[PDB]
RNA sequence: UGAAAUUUUAGUACCUGUGAAGAUGCAGGUUACCCGCGACAGGACGGAAAGACCCCAUGGAGCUUUACUGUAGUUUGAUAU
RNA sequence: GUAUGAGUAGCGAAAGACAGGUGAGAAUCCUGUCCACCGUAUGACUAAGGUUUCCUGGGGAAGGCUCGUCCGCCCAGGGUUAGUCGGGACCUAAGCCGAGGCCGAUAGGCGUAGGCGAUGGACAACAGGUUGAUAUUCCUGUACCAGUUGUUUUUGUUUGAGCAAUGGAGGGACGCAGUAGGCUAAGGAAUGCAUGCGAUUGGAAGUGCAUGUCCAAGCAAUGAGUCUUGAGUAGAGUUAAAUGCUUUACUCUUUAAGGACAAGUUGUGACGGGGAGCGAAAUAAUAGUAGCGAAGUUCCUGACGUCACACUGCCAAGAAAAGCUUCUAGUGAGAAAACAACUGCCCGUACCGUAAACCGACACAGGUAGUCGAGGAGAGUAUCCUAAGGUGAGCGAGCGAACUCUCGUUAAGGAACUCGGCAAAAUGACCCCGUAACUUCGGGAGAAGGGGUGCUGACUUCGGUCAGCCGCAGUGAAUAGGCCCAAGCGACUGUUUAUCAAAAACACAGGUCUCUGCAAAAUCGUAAGAUGAAGUAUAGGGGCUGACGCCUGCCCGGUGCUGGAA
RNA sequence: CCCAUGUCCAGGUUGAAGGUGCGGUAAAACGCACUGGAGGACCGAACCCACGUACGUUGAAAAGUGCGGGGAUGAGGUGUG
C-alpha cells in the first residue's frame, strides 16, 4: 500500500503519553502493514531517523448497544522509538 | 544354547529362552537399517484384515541380500546378529570391494569364514550357487523361484531343503514340509541349514512375552455370540453344533483344502504333503 | 466423570471445517444446504 | 430467599351392610366445638411408568436351521479373446 | 398464563470474632488485630481450552441460591511491544493430499513422484529493575546468531586463492533395568558473620531473642572425569572424479600415545544490581513511598538434576530427514580477519488455569497434560504440625426435642444378631527371637507365636550394654496386616457387562488337529490395491483345549472332510 | 482397539542366573561364603481401577461422596497428532 494510508492515527492514552515523554510514539497502522513500512512511513512523513519499531495487533473488543451486540474493529498499533540526534514529532 | 530360568515366579516358572551364544554383537550396522511401521493387521482401508496381531516392541528392518547378485568377489564374515523380524540369525559380510551387507547366517558358520557366488563357487556353507551347479543330496537354503527376485523359500530357522534330481531345464527339490517340487534350474540357493535349530524349543511362559512378540490374544468362537462367529451362542458351554467346524466366515477349519485347483504350478508339484 | 466434548480448535477445524467439506463431494452438499437454509454459520 | 412432583370439585369421621362383588362420599346407626403446630405413616386400591409376568395382533426386530424361495462367493464345463 | 403443594423442601462438604471506616442502608464491602484451614497444596510456572473474564473510574436495573455500598455482573475508557521464548520463512514420523497413472455403472477408489503434517530433531540471551494493567519482549548494562556498507591489514588473479553441490560419504541416530562414582541446585538453617533489641509474668547482658547470612548469560582459563587403539604399505570399490568414505590382506603400537567429548570450578561481567532493616517533605509520598543500605563464612547431609544411556547386564533388539563436517565435480576474481556503523519479517504474548474464567445446562463435593514442590520426627512426595505464599468457602441467629445422618464411649455377656460375623471392633511401624503340614525346592512366610521400644547418667569403639527415674500406658498422639484349619472352581499376573453381575466367565503360556510352496493360504474391497510380509513350513492362518504332573480308552455304521476311481 | 512420537511410576524390600574365592576331589558332580541385582516378584504414596458397606436416590452429582479396598517396571497409566 501507500505510505500515508499505512498509518491511520495516533493513540492518545496515558501509557502513550508516558512513552512520548521517553521518545517513542504510538501509531495506529493498516492491519496489513509491516514494521519496515511503518519505519519508511514515519521517516518520509517527519524527516526523523527512526531507531526501532514494535507492533501489536489488538483483538476485536466485544460491545453492545441494546439488543444488538458485536465487535470493535481489529487494530494494529505500532510503537516507533526514535534516535537521539533526531527531532521530536509534534502532535 | 537354551537357558532354563529357575521358577522364582509363576510366570517365570516354566519359561525358557536362548542364551544367544552364537551372537557376537548387539551393535548393528547403521547403513543397512530401514524403519518398520507395525501394521497390526490393518490395511490400506484401516480395517483389520489379519486378526491377532500388533501391539509389541519396536523393530527396524535389516536389509538382507537374498539375491546374491555379486559374483567372483568374496565376502568375509565378521559378526552374527539378532534379527527380530524373523526366527533366524543373520551375519555381516564385507565384500572386498567394501560393500557391507547382511545375509542369513547358516548353520556351522563362524567369523572369518569366506564366501563366494557363481558357478565357479565351491560346495560349502554360505556360498550361493545356481541349482544348475549343485549336486544331488546336498542340503541348501535361501532358495529363489524366479531368477533375480531373490531367495523366497528356505529362510527360517532349522530349515533344510535337499536336491534330489533334475529334469532338463528344471531341478527336483525336496523342501521342508515334505513337498517335492520342480524348480527353475537357474535359481540361486545357498548350502546348509539356516541356523538356530533351537528356536522351536523355546517356551515363552508369559502372555506378555507373546505381546512383546506382537501376538494379540486369540479368542475362541465357542464363546462368542452368534452374530460374531458360527460357533457362538448356546446356554452353558456348547459343543460345535455343526458339521465341519469353521472360521468366523464359512470356511471349514479342519480338512478343507484351500489351494486353488487352477494353480499353474500344479504341474511342477510332484509330491505334496501340505 | 469425563465427558464427551473435550474441545480442540485443531480437531474441530480438521474434521468439521470448510476445507474438509469443500474437499469431499458430499461436503459440497452440506455447505450448499447451509446456504439454501440460509445460514450465517456455513461451517 | 424460594422450587418440584401431584391436583375433577370438595364444608375430605367410624362400625356394619350394600354396591363393577375391598366406600371419606350410598344406606342405617354412632361419635365428633372452630383453626392450627410438631411427629408417625394404616388408607386415599396414594404418586412416579398407556404392566416388563400372561394372552392377543394374520405387529416388529435380532438369531438358528436337514422350513421355503433366492443370492454373493467357491467350483466344473461350453464358447469368445 | 396463573394456581396447588407453600411461604414448604432447599439455600450445594470447612472458623470466624471484634473495632473503626465508607455509606441512605452493613453478619455479608474496605482497613486493621487476633483466630482457624491448606501446605507433593487450598502454594508458584505453564500447554490446551475459554476468548476480555485483566487494569482504572463509576453503578446496584437484572444475575450472584441470602444481603450487598461489592463481583469473573452492568456502563465508559484503557491494556497484550520479541532478530534470540513457542510456531512459521528449517527437517521429517504416523497420517493426509496427489500431476501423470491404474481400477471402476457414474460419482469416484487407490497410488507413484512431489508436497503437507509434531506429539519429535535442529535452531543466536540474561541479570536485574519498571507500569494500574506487559515482560527472557519495555528500560539499564553485558552479550550472541545471520547479513550489509565502509576503512585498515593480508593474498589470488585463470599451472586459478576462495565458494562448492540435489552427487558420494560421515554424522544426526536413539531401548529397558541396575547400581557405584563425580559435580551442583537444595536443605540443615547446624556454626561463624552483620544488624536490631534486654524483655517486667518468677529468671537471664549471656553458649540471650529475632532477622538475614547473594548474583547470572557471555568471554578467558581450568577440569572431577568419560570414551575410543592409532599409524603405514599393496589394493579393489565408491552409478563419473575425489586428498574424503567403506573395506580384504599384510607389518608396528595398544599400562600407552594421539584424537574427540565433558557436568562443573575460578576470574571477569561486578566500582554494578539485589538485600536485613532505617526510612523524606511540599502528602493522593494523604508515605513506609522515594531514598539509604550492613555481612553474605565454616561444617554435615546431599540428590536417576546433570556428567549420562557414561558403564554393566538383559532381550522384547529399541524413528527417520534436514541442519552440521568432509570430498571432489562444478564455479570462480575476488575472498579472509580486525574495527566503526547499520539491518533483521509474520502469528502468539492480557487473564483463568487441581479452576467461580476449561469439560460437566449452574459461581456444580466430579474430571483436567506436564514443571518446581521447604522444615521437625521420619526410609519416604506416607503421616501430624508448621515455613514461604494463599485461603476463610456467597444465607444467618438461637434452642440444644423426637427422628435421619456422620462420629465417640459403655457395666456383665460376648456372634446368643443374622440368609450370612454385614458393618464396626480388634491387629497394624521398627528391632530381636522363632516359624508347621505341603511343596513345582522357588516358596508357604511379614506363617504362626512371642518379647522389647520412654527419659537421665556411665559404657563402649559407637549398637549393642549397666544402673537409676517416671507414669494405667513409652511406634504414649496420626499414619501402617486380623490370623489359622479345611473344601470346591480356575493354575498364575492380567481382562470383562462405561451406568445393578469382578466371577468358577475371557485371555494366558503350553498342547493338539487342520490348511497353506509364495503373485502363498486367510481377510478388506466391484476391481485396482493392501494387510499377511518388506515374512516364507522352527513362518503364517483357522478350530478346540488351557500352567505343571499321570493320562487321554472303544467306535469310521451314520454326517462331514480328504483321496480315489471303473 | 490400533499407528507414530513423547512422558509418568515417592520410598523401602526380597535376593534368580552369571561371576569370584575357599573347601572337597585323581579331576569333577557338590558344598560354603561373597559379589550381582533378575522378576508380567513383595509392601506401599502419587497414577489407574471400582470389592464391600453406609449415605444420597425430584441427588452437591443424568452414576457420585465418605469409611475401608485391588494393581502399582508392566499384557502398565497418560498426553499430542
Ligand atoms: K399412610
Ligand atoms: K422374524
Ligand atoms: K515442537
Ligand atoms: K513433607
Ligand atoms: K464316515
Ligand atoms: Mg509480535
Ligand atoms: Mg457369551
Ligand atoms: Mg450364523
Ligand atoms: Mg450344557
Ligand atoms: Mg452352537
Ligand atoms: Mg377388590
Ligand atoms: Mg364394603
Ligand atoms: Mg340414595
Ligand atoms: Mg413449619
Ligand atoms: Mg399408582
Ligand atoms: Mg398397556
Ligand atoms: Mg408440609
Ligand atoms: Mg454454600
Ligand atoms: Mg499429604
Ligand atoms: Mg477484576
Ligand atoms: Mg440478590
Ligand atoms: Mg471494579
Ligand atoms: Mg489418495
Ligand atoms: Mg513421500
Ligand atoms: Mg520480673
Ligand atoms: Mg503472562
Ligand atoms: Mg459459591
Ligand atoms: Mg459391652
Ligand atoms: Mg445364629
Ligand atoms: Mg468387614
Ligand atoms: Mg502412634
Ligand atoms: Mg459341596
Ligand atoms: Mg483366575
Ligand atoms: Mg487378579
Ligand atoms: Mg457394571
Ligand atoms: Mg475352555
Ligand atoms: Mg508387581
Ligand atoms: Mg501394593
Ligand atoms: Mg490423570
Ligand atoms: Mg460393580
Amino acid at each position: 500500500m501507500e505510505l500515508l494510508d499505512v498509518i491511520k492515527r495516533p493513540v492518545i492514552t496515558e501509557k502513550s503519553m508516558l512513552a512520548m515523554d521517553e521518545k517513542k510514539y504510538t501509531f495506529e497502522v493498516d492491519t496489513r502493514a509491516n514494521k519496515t513500512l511503518v519505519k519508511q512511513a514515519v521517516e518520509s512523513a517527519f524527516d526523523v531517523k527512526v531507531a526501532n519499531v514494535n507492533i501489536l495487533n489488538v483483538r476485536p473488543k466485544f460491545k453492545r448497544m441494546g439488543k444488538y451486540a458485536g465487535y470493535t474493529k481489529k487494530r494494529r498499533k505500532a510503537i516507533v522509538t526514535l534516535t537521539e540526534d533526531s527531532k521530536e514529532i509534534q502532535l | 544354547a537354551i537357558k532354563k530360568y529357575k521358577p522364582t515366579t509363576n510366570g517365570r516358572r516354566n519359561m525358557t529362552s536362548s542364551d544367544f551364544a552364537e551372537i557376537t554383537t548387539s551393535t548393528p550396522e547403521k547403513s543397512l537399517l530401514q524403519p518398520l511401521k507395525n501394521n497390526a493387521g490393518r490395511n490400506n482401508n484401516g480395517r483389520i484384515t489379519v486378526r491377532h496381531q500388533g501391539g509389541g516392541h519396536k523393530r527396524q528392518y535389516r536389509v538382507i541380500d537374498f539375491k546374491r547378485n555379486k559374483d567372483n568377489v568374496a565376502a568375509v564374515v565378521k559378526t552374527i546378529e539378532y534379527d527380530p523380524n524373523r526366527s533366524a540369525n543373520i551375519a555381516l559380510v564385507h565384500y572386498e570391494d567394501g560393500v557391507k551387507a547382511y545375509i542369513l547366517a547358516p548353520k556351522g558358520l563362524e567369523v572369518g569364514m569366506r564366501l563366494v557366488s557363481g558357478p565357479e563357487a565351491d560346495i560349502k556353507v554360505g556360498n550361493a550357487l545356481p541349482l544348475e551347479n549343485i549336486p544331488v543330496g546336498t542340503v541348501i537354503h535361501n532358495i529363489e523361484m524366479k531368477p533375480g527376485k531373490g531367495g523366497q523359500l528356505i529362510r527360517s530357522a532349522g530349515t533344510s531343503a535337499q536336491v534330489l534330481g533334475k529334469e532338463g531345464k528344471y531341478v527336483l527339490i525336496r523342501l521342508n514340509s515334505g513337498e517335492v517340487r520342480m524348480i527353475l534350474a537357474t535359481c540361486r540357493a545357498t548350502i546348509g541349514s539356516v541356523g538356530n535349530e533351537q528356536h522351536e524349543l523355546i517356551n515363552i511362559g508369559k502372555a506378555g512375552r507373546s505381546r512383546w512378540m506382537r501376538k494379540r490374544p486369540t479368542v475362541r468362537g465357542s464363546v462368542m455370540n452368534p452374530n460374531d462367529h458360527p460357533h457362538g451362542g448356546g446356554e452353558g458351554k456348547t459343543p460345535i453344533g455343526r458339521k465341519a467346524p469353521v472360521s468366523p466366515w464359512g470356511q471349514p477349519a479342519i480338512g478343507y483344502k484351500t489351494r486353488n485347483k487352477k494353480a499353474k504350478s500344479d504341474k511342477l508339484i510332484v509330491r505334496r504333503r501340505t | 466423570m469425563k465427558r464427551t466434548y473435550q474441545p480442540n480448535k485443531r480437531k474441530r477445524q480438521k474434521v468439521h471445517g470448510f476445507r474438509k467439506r469443500m474437499s469431499t463431494k458430499n461436503g459440497r452438499r452440506v455447505l450448499a444446504s447451509r446456504r439454501r437454509k440460509g445460514r450465517k454459520v456455513i461451517s
